[PDB]
């Protein structure tokens, strides 16, 4: 798996590959690793299957009901904590790597970072999943204060392109979606769509 | 070997009229790591002989810098006997039931390929000694993908053309690219026949992605 | 397996069941567990089957070379001793064997325990295997050295006999031999089955 | 274990094989693998077979329950969920690896599930040790919208390609086909597999056994 | 940590007839849940009047003919004559017990005539102990195909039945038979079976058909 | 093994509107027999049996514990038990138990209280039900129980092959059995009457 | 290990234990008693792990007790072996495991004298005769051979005495002396102590 | 540890960073990881440091005997074959991973890869604890027909990102130039090491 | 277990052992011998492992006898202690180590008589008395309560007699006859078997 998020001005970007692998045994090759948790708030899952799609489910469920109680757009923020409280809670039980990222009225697009352990941090972009050793070292060198939404969406697919390319847990095709007040922009790049070095 | 280092995957064979035709990727593993993404690991050993290798790299070339020599000390002789490829197999059978026997074994899989006195072969051996001659083979997962699919094929018709199982080779490493994790969309074909050993790559198979607009 | 042994009066009384097992499944009811050294020796098989075998027909090879060289049949003693140093250099490798060595020399009667832990002992009455401890028990209350031909036959065949009752791993056949001074011979051959009948 | 399903222009198709082994013995030549669990919606199990026969059987009495009081035709996304609660619940101790097929108001659908709680929907699916030689057939032949014959060869196909490649599989080829307005369960579909005929006859008479003791007792 | 074994799986048989002996085998082999080839006897010719069946981890049963077929040889150089079927399984015994500290996982059933002209049957574990029987199933399915011909051949458990000679034509009726049954329950018993016949006039081969699945 | 600390086989076969039944007699722990008169087989009903192999401890507690159940039940419901109705409530007592198993594997033979029609089952220790149409076997020898009974077993036997067929598939198997024998009994089940008989069989 | 042994007759049933407590290396007494009175017709054997014996058979000998000041009457043979099994067998999956090995003697006056086998799985077996312990190997073989149902309570003692002289020859344990008690419908008699 | 070599028309350019650890604890933090093995022929040093300074001065004495013998300077490929033959021969006693590069007559500029199993492939390479983390970039970055300096600047750049990330990589880089000219030889410090923004 | 005992007195050393050989739960043997003569005026008692008591006992037997023949007299009892020393250190870190406890006990001309102790890590003692097995734990403390330097050769076979008695009441072996000898000027005498 290769997750990851990049913020702009006024919205965020999310981009994951959809490999699920049983050992070495391919048994989804389209996988679809971006949960809508509300109208503008996704996460992009990495670690086991059974447990980000559980704690997704479950968080769905928790910001659903809280914001028709306070009858507002939940907050990314909120979302985030959510993620925190159950993977830091549950960290024993749980082989879980989320990023959060969307848009909200109050603070514009954001990511953050809810690694195993259960962490919670605001970033620029995050990656994430196995795949995400392979392409530090680009996304140091590439990214650039200041980008628009076309910029970040390259920016990502190539970061994935690269990851996928070397880590054998990661292929398949690259979903993308774009989030914004406007709302969500959703793509899959395949074959020679996906970015060739 | 205890313990494998860079690893290739899934190695291919099946008999046609005329010849044998055997393919691999060009890829060496390290773990999940696409390390080394442009190594051969198929061989030609005589001039009606070829070899496949899956499993770990550097005993392979150790077996090609053993079987290279052996080959050329025969060659020196200059006597108009030469190791046909019954003979090959039969001697990589020996030398990996020996590193077994010595418990330090060669770690590979391996599919020899040969066309001599007007006659297909194709043999397997394991890095156990087990080794025996079937119409097709497929190493590694290629064994769990690939194998159902071309005895389905050899059950239908059991004399194939040299196009009709090229064709069905390529279909093969299509479905290992699409279902091994440790598989790479660049592989060579070689093929035998009464002309020789040829080595064609570095070949690509064309993919299909539509079943991603399908959840 | 069950065999036993014991000396008396009028020589050495063997005997052994003819079961083989392959964990609980039976691989064999007519296993020959007493083996034939020489004319004048035998030995028994019990713990691993081709341990006994190989090693005892060493012994028989080892023997024979002995009369050879010596110009006279070797001792009871001295046989069992041979096997007891072969199997020694062995120990903790995982050799399983517990044998009786049986024959008739200038010392009369002789009987030796001797097995793969390194274990060599003369005795009046032995038994070997899984099944050993029932045939104690039947033996030991019917045993007596003036015992008559007929009642030690009688006593070995009920003994071996009892433990295929309550030992799984003992049964088929009983087989009985007799060592006397001028040989061994064969006594019988008796189906459990037919033994149930008759007891 | 071959169980497959793949998505076609009308509905699903669920196939599996008939074996049933314990250890490497064949236990069950004529095992049932295509479960129901409401009349538009069917599962293919593998793994654990009580865990499996258990599972399919709770879920599909909670979904009566639950479609006598909505007094609609029930979900495949209500019987996907269910099952994934469990299981996680059960954190892959309840080894249930499903094949979830049905059509709803909202057309076909096809789920993996795995036993500890994650699903695919996919528009075909394979499970047990018998898999990977069944998906080589779908990645080999599988078109988008196939008819309903088209699709019933190709899963026939997958799990042919399991019963002869996988020591794990054999027998009969049973498949489920569900449409918005049929359902054919086909037990069997195909018997490629056939004990031999026996040259020799032990029919033996009366008093071959010997017997120690008998009683009979007449009943009403 | 490296295994030097695994098991590759394989059923044999052989039956001693008056004048005539029987070596039967199915022609699967195996790995875990795979199958390698549908066509891979387990019977090897070792002289004009006996036949070997062997089973188990088909690394050592290829290794352990080889070494028979030169041993084989080289008693004929040294001896003048070939070996007799008795010869050759007192052989065998030592040959499988020279690895008694890192055996041959190989279950081995030689069948053929012995110097009267008689079948001969001899069955051995993988360290060499062995012995004569009257007929011996070896290997994946024996405890299914021993009870019946314990039955059948041995007439156990039967009152009320003459002990007649067992003729050729039934013998191969019953090998024929308990194949098919073992393939019916057995994941590795299938594809063919292979039927060994020897007798005065030679070696005479026969195969059937098997469940494929 | 847990399943082979005690030995035992059971095994039930099918004929034309008659059912047989037959188990060993041993009841001993690991090499050393301790009676062979265990019982293995318990009646549930008239023309309904069933046989448990396994753990000795086991064998007792599940018969106890569904006769329990199968007595409470035809007191509630004032009719006997059908076949398929005993299995399902056997394989719900041993799921039950699903995380601690019993270590007992049972069949079941009868005939249909009111069509008299021939029925017989397996179960594993978590209870997944097994019907076939012509036998079930379990316990120690199973392997050896499959291969008589594959080659012996025909359709629509009367009482007296059937009860022949499934004597010979015992005594034949069990003779392979180190932990299994020290006789056996057979019960066939018919419309009209039960014969229960012992055979003559090897006591080792 | 302790040694238990029982022989079943026409009319009593005839009981024997050995009468060592061992730790480690030494004999810590020699006139122990491994038998508890169930009632005037009932004798429970009980052999096993330290603390379990005691606590298990004395559980059940207070309930069997309990069972009579109840009812009037007491348990017949038969239903005390059952509730013993099923009080064993209700343990043996639960935090409260008892690993003790149990003979169960007693004598019905409508059923006669009756002789239980259980073991610390809690399996149940009627038995003519029976034995416990490392010695029963080399003494179930003795009582085969010479075993009759008909056997007289005289030559019952003496097969007894056979037993027990086996182990002084045979058995690697030092036990010297065995308890003797036999059940009949005059209830339970203490014979002479067998003392080598 | 991070290493790596690239092959450009008419030599090779080598780097490493300069971190020795002992778990967490750097006891070297200034050390040479490029070893000259002749003239002409480096290796970068990656693992045990015990393995890959006894196997290159081992290498080392037979490539200068090999070469006084034969009068001639030895080929980058011979090196890449000695070291090849040692770490394969005792691959189960060896913790090293190693880069061969260097200028002959015969070839030109040559890079070989023998990692940890001792097989040998020529490739531009990179090894070390630290070069995962630039896989992405050197895929990303990689130009066939790239002049020295551009190969210097590459090599810099890939170190400096790996040594940012990789805790068992930092200190200073070392760069290498080898052409038929000679070697050049310099030092990346403090504000000489490429940076980049968090 | 095995039991070996030794009681040095003024001019005597008298030595016992047991002569049992176990084999799991039953007695083998119940006439074995657990002394080798080395010389005319030397007895070795060994104990321990099988296989490797008689191998190594009698190595150090014919290697003794050896020496007497290669040199006309014989070896003393504390040169033939230390000889035994030094093979059984020698094998202790070699491929070929031998698990045997030993007593030697002897009678020299000049030096009088002498009783060596020998564990199987070869620590070599002498001591005025002496016990192996798990028997000495028994006896050990009834020998230093009753012993003096002066004891006669009647006391100290009444002194032995009470060591013996202590096993066949206390210990949890069965070990009913016992290997009595006693060294002198004289040589080697066999006393009578102490019995149970
Ligand atoms: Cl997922
Ligand atoms: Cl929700
Ligand atoms: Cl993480
Ligand atoms: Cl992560
Ligand atoms: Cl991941
Ligand atoms: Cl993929
Ligand atoms: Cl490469
Ligand atoms: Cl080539
Ligand atoms: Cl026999
Ligand atoms: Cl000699
Ligand atoms: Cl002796
Ligand atoms: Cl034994
Ligand atoms: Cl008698
Ligand atoms: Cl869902
Ligand atoms: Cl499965
Ligand atoms: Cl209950
Ligand atoms: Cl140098
Ligand atoms: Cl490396
Ligand atoms: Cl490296
Ligand atoms: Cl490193
Ligand atoms: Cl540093
Ligand atoms: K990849
Ligand atoms: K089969
Ligand atoms: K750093
Ligand atoms: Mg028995
Ligand atoms: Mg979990
Ligand atoms: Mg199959
Ligand atoms: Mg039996
Ligand atoms: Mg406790
Ligand atoms: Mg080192
Ligand atoms: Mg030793």
């Amino acid at each position: 798996t290769t997750i990851m998020a990049v913020q702009f001005d006024g919205g965020v970007v999310l981009g994951a590959d959809s490999r699920t692998t049983t050992g070495s045994y391919i048994a989804n090759r389209v996988t679809d690793k971006l949960t809508p948790i509300h109208d503008r708030i996704f996460c992009c899952r990495s670690g086991s299957a059974a447990d980000t799609q559980a704690v997704a489910d479950a968080v769905t469920y928790q910001l659903g009901f809280h914001s028709i109680e306070l009858n507002e757009p939940p907050l990314v923020h909120t979302a985030a904590s959510l993620f925190k409280e159950m993977c830091y809670r549950y960290r024993e039980d749980l082989m879980a790597g989320i990023i959060i990222a969307g848009w909200d009225p109050q603070e514009g697009g954001q990511v953050y970072s809810v690694p195993m352990g259960g962490m919670m941090v605001r970033q620029s972009f995050a990656i994430g999943g196995s795949g995400s050793s392979y392409i530090y070292g680009y996304v140091d060198a590439t990214y650039r204060e200041g980008m628009t939404k076309e910029e970040c969406l390259q920016f990502t697919a190539n970061a994935l392109a690269l990851a996928m390319e070397r880590d054998g847990s990661s292929g398949g095709v690259i979903r993308l979606a774009a989030i914004a007040e406007s709302g969500v922009e959703r793509q899959v790049l395949l074959g020679d769509q996906i970015p060739k070095f | 070997t205890q313990n494998p280092m860079v690893t290739g995957t899934s190695v291919l064979g099946v008999k046609f009229e005329g010849g044998v035709v055997i393919a691999a990727d060009m890829l060496g593993s390290y773990g999940s790591l696409a390390r080394f993404r442009n190594i051969s690991r198929i061989m030609r050993v005589n001039n009606s002989t070829m070899l496949g290798a899956s499993g770990d790299y550097a005993d392979f070339q150790y077996l090609k810098q053993v079987l290279g020599q052996m080959v050329i000390d025969e060659e020196l002789l200059g006597d108009g006997h030469s190791y046909s490829p019954r003979a090959i197999h039969s001697w990589l059978t020996r030398a990996m039931y020996s590193r077994r026997s010595k418990m330090n074994p060669l770690w590979n899989t391996m599919v020899i390929g040969g066309y001599a006195d007007g006659e297909s072969f194709l043999g397997y051996v394991d890095m156990l000694g087990v080794a025996y001659e079937a119409p097709s083979l497929a190493t590694g997962y290629g064994a769990y993908l690939a194998q159902p699919l071309l005895r389905e094929v050899l059950e239908k018709q059991p004399v194939l053309s040299q196009t009709e199982a090229r064709d069905l080779v390529e279909r093969c490493m299509r479905v290992l690219y699409y279902r091994d994790a440790r598989s790479y969309n660049r592989f060579q074909i070689a093929t035998v026949t009464e002309k020789g050993v040829e080595i064609e790559g570095p070949l690509s198979t064309e993919t299909n992605w539509d079943i991603a607009h399908m959840i | 397996t069950t065999t036993l042994a014991f000396k008396f009066r009028h020589g050495v009384i063997v005997a052994a069941d003819s079961r083989a097992t392959a964990g609980a499944y039976i691989a064999s009811q007519t296993v020959k567990k007493v083996i034939e050294i020489n004319p004048y020796l035998l030995g028994t098989m019990a713990g691993g089957a081709a341990d006994c075998s190989f090693w005892e027909r060493l012994l028989a090879r080892q023997c024979r070379i002995y009369e050879l060289r010596n110009k006279e049949r070797i001792s009871v003693a001295a046989a069992s001793k041979l096997l007891a140093n072969m199997v020694y250099q062995y120990k903790g490798m995982g050799l399983s064997m517990g044998t009786m060595i049986c024959g008739w020399d200038k010392r009369g009667p002789g009987l030796y325990y001797v097995d793969s832990e390194g274990n060599r002992i003369s005795g009046a009455t032995f038994s070997v295997g899984s099944g050993s401890v029932y045939a104690y028990g039947v033996m030991d209350r019917g045993y007596s050295y003036d015992l008559e031909v007929e009642q030690a036959y009688d006593l070995a065949r009920r003994a071996i006999y009892q433990a295929t009752y309550r030992d799984a791993y003992s049964g088929g056949a009983v087989n009985l031999y007799h060592v006397r001074e001028d040989g061994w011979i064969r006594v019988s051959s008796d189906n459990v089955a037919d033994l149930h009948e008759k007891y | 274990t071959t169980i497959a399903g793949v998505v076609y222009k009308d509905g699903i198709v669920l196939g599996a094989d008939t074996r049933a082994t314990e250890g490497m013995v064949v236990a069950d030549k004529n095992c049932s693998k295509i479960h129901f669990i409401s009349p538009n919606i069917y599962c293919c199990g593998a793994g654990t077979a009580a865990d499996t026969d258990m599972t399919t059987q709770l879920i599909s009495s909670n979904l009566e329950l639950h479609s006598l009081s909505t007094g609609r035709l029930p979900r495949v996304v209500t019987a996907n969920r269910m099952l994934k609660q469990m299981l996680f619940r059960y954190q892959g101790y309840i080894g249930a690896a499903l094949v979830l097929g049905g059509v709803d108001v909202t057309g076909p659908h096809l789920y993996s599930i795995y036993p500890h709680g994650s699903t695919d929907k996919l528009p075909y699916v394979t499970m047990g040790s018998g898999s990977l030689a069944a998906m080589a057939v779908f990645e080999d032949k599988f078109r988008p919208d196939m008819e309903e014959e088209e699709a019933k060869n190709l899963v026939s196909e997958a799990i042919a390609a399991g019963i002869f490649n996988d020591l794990g599989s054999g027998s009969n080829i049973d498949l489920c086909v569900i449409s918005k307005n049929k359902l054919d369960f086909l037990r069997p579909y195909t018997v490629p597999n056939k004990k031999g005929t026996r040259l020799g006859r032990y029919r033996c008479e009366k008093g071959t056994t010997a017997v120690l003791t008998e009683k009979i007792t007449p009943l009403e | 940590r490296f295994s030097p074994y695994v098991f590759n799986g394989g059923t044999i048989l052989a039956i001693a007839g008056e004048d005539f002996a029987i070596v039967a085998s199915d022609t699967r082999l195996s790995e875990g849940f795979s199958i390698h080839t549908r066509d891979s006897p387990k019977c090897y010719k070792l002289t004009d009047k006996t036949v070997i069946g062997c089973s188990g981890f088909h690394g050592d049963c290829l290794t352990l003919t080889k070494i028979i077929e030169a041993r084989l040889k080289m008693y004929k150089h040294s001896n003048n004559k070939a070996m007799t079927t008795g010869a050759i399984a007192a052989m065998l015994s030592t040959i499988l017990y020279s690895r008694r500290f890192f055996p041959y996982y190989v279950y081995n059933i030689i069948g053929g005539l012995d110097e009267e002209g008689k079948g001969a049957v001899y069955s051995f574990d993988p360290v060499g102990s062995y012995q004569r029987d009257s007929f011996k199933a070896g290997g994946s399915a024996s405890a299914m195909l021993q009870p019946l011909l314990d039955n059948q051949v041995g007439f156990k458990n039967m009152q009320n039945v003459e002990h007649v000679p067992l003729s050729l034509d039934r013998a191969m009726r019953l090998v024929k038979d308990v194949f098919i049954s073992a393939a019916e329950r057995d994941v590795y018993t299938g594809d063919a079976l292979r039927i060994c016949i020897v007798t005065k006039e030679g070696i005479r081969e026969e195969t059937v058909s098997l469940r494929k699945d | 093994s847990i399943m082979s600390y005690n030995g035992g086989a059971v095994m039930a076969m099918k004929g034309k509107n008659c059912v047989a039944i037959a188990a060993d007699r041993r009841f001993g722990i690991q090499a050393q027999m301790v009676t062979t008169d265990f019982q293995k087989i318990f009646p549930m009903g008239d023309r309904l049996y069933i046989g448990l192999a396994g753990l000795a401890t086991d064998v007792q507690t599940v018969a106890q514990r569904l006769k329990f159940r199968l007595n409470l039940y035809e007191l509630k419901e004032g009719r006997q038990i059908k076949p398929y109705t005993l299995m399902s409530m056997v394989a719900n007592l041993l799921y039950e138990k699903r995380f601690g198993p019993y270590y007992t594997e049972p069949v079941i033979a009868g005939l249909d209280p009111k069509t008299f029609k021939p029925f017989i089952c397996s179960l594993d220790l978590i209870g997944c039900p097994m019907v076939t149409d012509d036998f079930v076997v379990s316990g120690t020898c199973a392997e050896q129980m499959y291969g008589m009974c594959e080659s012996l077993w025909e359709p629509n036997m009367d009482p007296d092959h059937l009860f022949e067929t499934i004597s010979q598939a015992m005594l034949n198997a069990v003779d392979r059995d180190a932990v299994s024998g020290m006789g056996v009994i057979v019960h066939i089940i018919e419309k009209d009457k039960i014969t229960t008989r012992t055979l003559k069989a090897r006591m080792d | 290990m302790e040694y238990l042994i029982g022989i079943q007759g026409p009319d009593y049933v005839l009981v024997a234990s050995d009468r060592v407590a061992a730790s480690n290396i030494v004999q810590m007494k020699d006139d122990h008693d491994k038998m508890f009175k169930m009632s005037e017709k009932i004798l429970l054997l009980c052999v096993g792990e330290a603390g379990d014996t005691v606590q298990f058979a004395e559980y059940i000998q207070k309930n069997v007790q309990l069972y009579k000041m109840r009812n009037g009457y007491e348990l017949s043979p038969t239903a005390a072996a059952n509730f013993t099994r099923r009080n064993l067998a209700d343990c043996l999956r639960s935090r409260t495991p008892y690993h003790v090995n149990l003979l169960l003697a007693g004598y019905d006056e409508h059923e006669g004298p009756a002789l239980y086998y259980m073991d610390y799985l809690a399996a149940l077996a009627k038995a003519p005769f029976a034995a416990h312990g490392y010695g029963a190997f080399l003494t179930l073989s003795i009582l085969d051979r010479y075993y009759t149902p008909t056997i007289s309570r005289e030559r019952a003692v003496e097969l007894l005495r056979k037993c027990l002289e086996e182990l002084q020859k045979r058995f690697i344990l030092n036990l010297p002396t065995f308890s003797v008690r036999i059940i009949d419908k005059n209830g339970i008699h203490d014979l002479d102590n067998i003392s080598f």
